[PDB]
């Protein structure tokens, strides 16, 4: 099912209108609040003292119905950039009087127009009426995909439609939004209502309002082809538009009067319902997603704090992971005991960090399976967890399994390894320090020893999305910084962005490190290609990971492994947005640094300009040791 | 006379037919219901007065211009996004829906009868022009010229092909159908303020006149490329219509409340601070050409002796 709404900008009873329009299967209706004709003079006697009520009484609705049903319009007279110093003035006053009279009636949105490049003073008067109190209402502006002046017919002889390609020109609306939304601060109570013409633009110009905080999207009646039994319908594009749509779970509006008067008008609707219906099911990943999407999260540091039960249960629960794990122990064991030995040698296998278990069952299955012997350590310094383990192995384990109530790094052991296992990884790689641990835990490693995972590789893109800026910019608290926010890593299931480049690996590790001197502190240079117009807000961040050989796991886009839902990515935004034109290179810098007590990031744009860098010293984000 | 008690507070339109009975559009702009009517009185001087009238009836939805067809039909630009004609019945007692077209996409805004008195166009919020046939009635052709609303359309006198545009999109059109690329832009070279009314002179075929959003009125003699303009009223020119004289005086009405009748030069003869709203309509006695009336807001019928 849609969520649907009806505009019209002509109602003479509201009553009526309401009922006509629930009945046709809308959820809400757009309309004027006062009469669209009705102009009305603020300055000038004799018409500024003019009679009468200005509109209809607010004891026609329901104050419910006011606050669920109905979104206000603007009056299409009032033009607070005219040329015009009279009108821009009773503009302004007229503007103040409905927008005063929408929040009066608590309704839930109110619609405005940008049409022509200059809404500075339009922008100003809404900006003042933001800031007259904390009342919540929503302002939906209405653009165009297509400025109107780049659709009109061919027909004015002595004025041709240009017909040579503009780039940039053509995503002008964009710019109109783009103007107007950074003149009122990024408000949250701003989002866009955008309008789908009958010949959509190039693919750029609709791929510039990615991002983007779209609540609505306007279909015209006259856009409309129609099939051969006479019902309204859509084109192919238009269809994958809305399909598109359909994803950033818009409100959708049908405006104009109805051309396929064969058919009524609920017809329109039920092809947007059919469309809905019609799209491609939401698929093993897309099912869990679903809740979390551009929801902004703390990343998990299992290492400073101890992880809750219900938190272990949640990256348990994916089986991918542990088949994986599985399959990579199962492959190790063959090729270090030959099939000669399977019964003289046993295999000295820890598990390090080891949860409630599931590493260690995987641990077992993997050596069923193979036919191999096994001698199991599961370390855990989590006391909480370590309940669970000792639980598992006194009702199931015996003495196969020697539960380690410990830190890898303080335990003393009674023997080396053959193989140690572990999962210290985090959406970005290395952000649990999977390399620190490893690391203090290569002294019990035999000369000859395994680490599943062996390598790992994290992942760098960048990212438009004026959606999770602005979510990012509501992050601040008091008693710190205020610009904190913007200096650390979220998880988030990134969602409404647009990806300006191919992700680029950033940091990699290996164990066991041979290297003598070691040092996991890093400095990485990368330089990405970016073909579209666009606003840089932030990098999103991936990983890659080898357990053994071909055995592997990635939440890099392009690599995925189907249908691992654990890891969402992560986000590093930065503080101010960066303009970046077709063409251009990005070039972001990252370190990964570290004291004895804490491990962090730092980074900062170079091209096309400089940011400032992010996170010096770790004084927003430090990851514990 | 079996129409409403009640007319609706805001009279929209005033046009005298050929031999002298008025024609009044007349919608409500707040309140309750947001309607509109029209209503016929062959007493002049009797209007507004509802229950002493010719004839009347309720439209569904507000009136923002309409136009005689003829002698008997009515022609309606409707809120509602409908191009409407009504026709008087023979005893002109009732007024008959004749046709009701939704055919426009936002209001319907401005409406013109073309020479036959056959066809008609049609102008509209949603940015376009339609020509309508009024036997048939359908839309024969529809035109996206403009890039915003469209202000004011206005038939040629004469040529059934001709007619002009104006739209807040700041262009003036002169358009001709038989054209292939049937618009054609009037540049008066700079971008001037936006036109909101459009008059032909009804002598010169090659003269017309507009009013601007800053309250000037300017000639316009087509081919040459702005002649003369005077600044007359204070604000928006709502409407301009040449009265019936030999050598004519053009009627300019406002947004200030303020009648103006002007000259060949456009220099100001008289001027009527006679309404308290503002000034929607004027049409000229054709039994006595001193004669002209206006409507407004206030909903007062003003009738002006002019020398
Ligand atoms: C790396 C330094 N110290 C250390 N010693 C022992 N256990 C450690 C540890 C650091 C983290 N952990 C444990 O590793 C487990 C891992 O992060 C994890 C998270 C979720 C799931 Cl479902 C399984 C395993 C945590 O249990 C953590 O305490």
């Amino acid at each position: 099912r849609v969520s649907s709404g009806r505009d019209l900008n002509c109602v003479p009873e509201i009553a009526d209108t309401l009922g006509a329009v629930a009945k046709q299967g809308f959820d809400f209706l757009c309309m004027p609040v006062f009469h669209p004709r009705f102009k009305r003079e603020f300055i000038q006697e004799p018409a500024k003292n003019r009679p009468g009520p200005q509109t209809r009484s607010d004891l026609l609705l329901s104050g419910r119905d006011w606050n669920t049903l109905i979104v206000g319009k603007l009056s299409p007279w009032i033009r607070p950039d005219s040329k015009v110093e009279k009108i821009r003035r009773n503009s302004e006053a007229a503007m103040l009087q409905e927008l005063n009279f929408g929040a009066y009636l608590g309704l839930p949105a109110f619609l405005l127009p940008l049409n022509q490049e200059d809404n500075t003073n339009l922008a100003r008067v809404l900006t003042n009426h933001i800031h007259t109190g904390h009342h919540s209402s929503m302002f939906w502006m209405r653009v165009p995909l297509v400025a109107p002046e780049d659709l009109r017919d061919d027909i004015i002889e002595n004025a041709p439609t240009t017909h040579t390609e503009e780039y940039s020109g053509e995503e002008k609306t964009w710019m109109w939004w783009h103007n107007f939304r950074t003149l009122c601060d990024y408000s949250k109570r701003i989002a866009v209502a955008l309008e789908i013409g009958a010949d959509l633009p190039s693919n750029h110009v609709i791929d510039r309002w990615l991002g983007e905080p779209i609540k609505a999207a306007i279909l015209p009646t006259s856009i409309f082809l129609t099939n051969k039994k006479g019902f309204p319908v859509l084109s192919k594009m238009h269809q994958r538009l809305i399909f598109r749509l359909l994803k950033l779970e818009v409100q959708f509006i049908i405006t104009g009067t109805n051309h396929h008067s064969e058919k009524e008008f609920c017809s329109y609707l039920q092809y947007l319902e059919y469309l809905s219906q019609n799209r491609p099911p939401p698929n093993a990943y897309e099912l869990f997603a679903k809740g979390y999407e551009d929801y902004l999260q703390s990343p998990l540091q299992p290492l400073m704090d101890n992880l809750e039960s219900q938190t272990y249960e949640v990256f348990e629960k994916d089986p991918i992971k542990y088949s994986q794990y599985q399959q990579a122990i199962y492959k190790c064991l063959l090729d270090r005991v030959p099939e000669e030995e399977k019964d003289t040698n046993v295999q000295v296998l820890m598990v390090l960090g080891a949860g409630r278990g599931p590493l260690v069952n995987a641990s077992l299955r993997a050596a069923k399976q193979a036919d191999r012997r096994i001698k199991l350590y599961a370390v855990e310094k989590n006391p909480n967890a370590v309940v669970t383990l000792e639980n598992w192995q006194f009702e199931e384990w015996g003495s196969q399994v020697t539960v380690v109530s410990s830190d890898m790094r303080e335990w003393v052991a009674p023997e080396k390894a053959d193989i140690i296992v572990s999962e210290l990884l985090g959406s970005f790689a290395d952000n649990e320090l999977s390399p620190e641990c490893l690391d203090g835990a290569q002294h019990f490693l035999k000369d000859d020893g395994v680490s599943i995972p062996g390598e790992y590789t994290s992942f760098l893109a960048p990212i438009s999305s004026s959606k999770l800026y602005n979510e990012v910019r509501a992050c601040r608290e008091k008693d710190r910084d205020p610009e904190a926010q913007f200096e650390m890593p979220y998880v988030v299931r990134l969602h409404n962005f647009h990806q300006l480049s191919a992700p680029q690996p950033c940091f990699t590790f290996s164990h066991p490190n041979r290297d003598p001197m070691i040092d996991n502190n890093r400095y990485c240079t990368l330089e990405f290609p970016v073909e579209v117009n666009t606003v840089l807000h932030g990098f999103a961040g991936y990983f890659e990971t080898v357990l053994y050989q071909d055995i592997t796991l990635s939440i890099r886009p392009e690599t995925h492994s189907p249908g691992m839902f654990s890891w969402f990515p992560i986000l590093f935004p930065i503080k101010q947005p960066i303009t970046v034109r077709e063409g251009q290179t990005i070039c972001v810098r990252f370190w990964r640094c570290s004291n004895s007590k804490k491990v962090w990031y730092e980074w900062a744009v170079t091209a096309p300009v400089c940011s400032a860098i992010h996170n010096p010293t770790g004084r927003s984000y430090t990851i514990g040791l | 006379p079996n129409a409403p008690a009640c007319m609706e507070r805001q009279l929209e339109a005033a046009r005298y037919r050929s031999d002298g009975a008025l024609l009044l559009g007349a919608s409500s702009l707040s309140g309750r219901c947001w309607a509109g009517s029209l209503w016929l009185f062959k007493d002049p001087c009797a209007a507004p007065n509802e229950g002493f009238c010719s004839a009347g009836v309720q439209t569904e939805a507000g009136v923002a211009d309409l136009t005689w067809v003829g002698e008997r039909g009515i022609l309606v630009a409707s809120d509602s996004g409908a191009v409407e004609l009504w026709e008087l019945d023979e005893n002109e007692t009732l007024i008959v829906s004749k046709f009701c077209k939704y055919e426009h996409d936002d209001i319907v805004s401005t409406v013109s009868v073309l020479s036959s008195g056959t066809q008609a166009v049609s102008g509209s919020k949603d940015i376009c022009i339609k020509v309508w046939d009024l036997a048939q009635q359908v839309v024969l052709s529809s035109y996206r010229a403009h890039a915003a609303q469209v202000t004011c359309v206005a038939a040629s006198p004469h040529k059934d092909s001709v007619f002009l545009s104006c739209s807040e999109d700041n262009r003036i059109l002169l358009w001709d159908t038989r054209c292939p690329k049937p618009a054609s832009q009037i540049g008066c070279s700079a971008p001037g303020y936006l036109p909101t009314s459009l008059a032909w002179h009804p002598q010169q075929s090659e003269v017309f006149v507009f009013g601007d959003e800053n309250g000037t009125v300017s000639l316009v003699d087509t081919k040459s490329t702005c002649v003369l303009s005077s600044a007359v009223h204070s604000q928006c020119v709502t409407g301009l219509v040449f009265s019936p004289h030999s050598v004519p005086f053009l009627a300019s009405l406002s947004e200030d409340c303020s009648l103006a009748v002007l000259d060949s030069s456009l220099s100001e003869l008289f001027r009527s601070q006679a309404h308290r709203d503002f000034v929607r309509d004027a049409t000229w006695s054709p039994l006595n050409h001193s004669l002209l009336t206006t409507v407004g807001w206030d909903h007062q019928v003003v009738h002006h002796v002019v020398p």
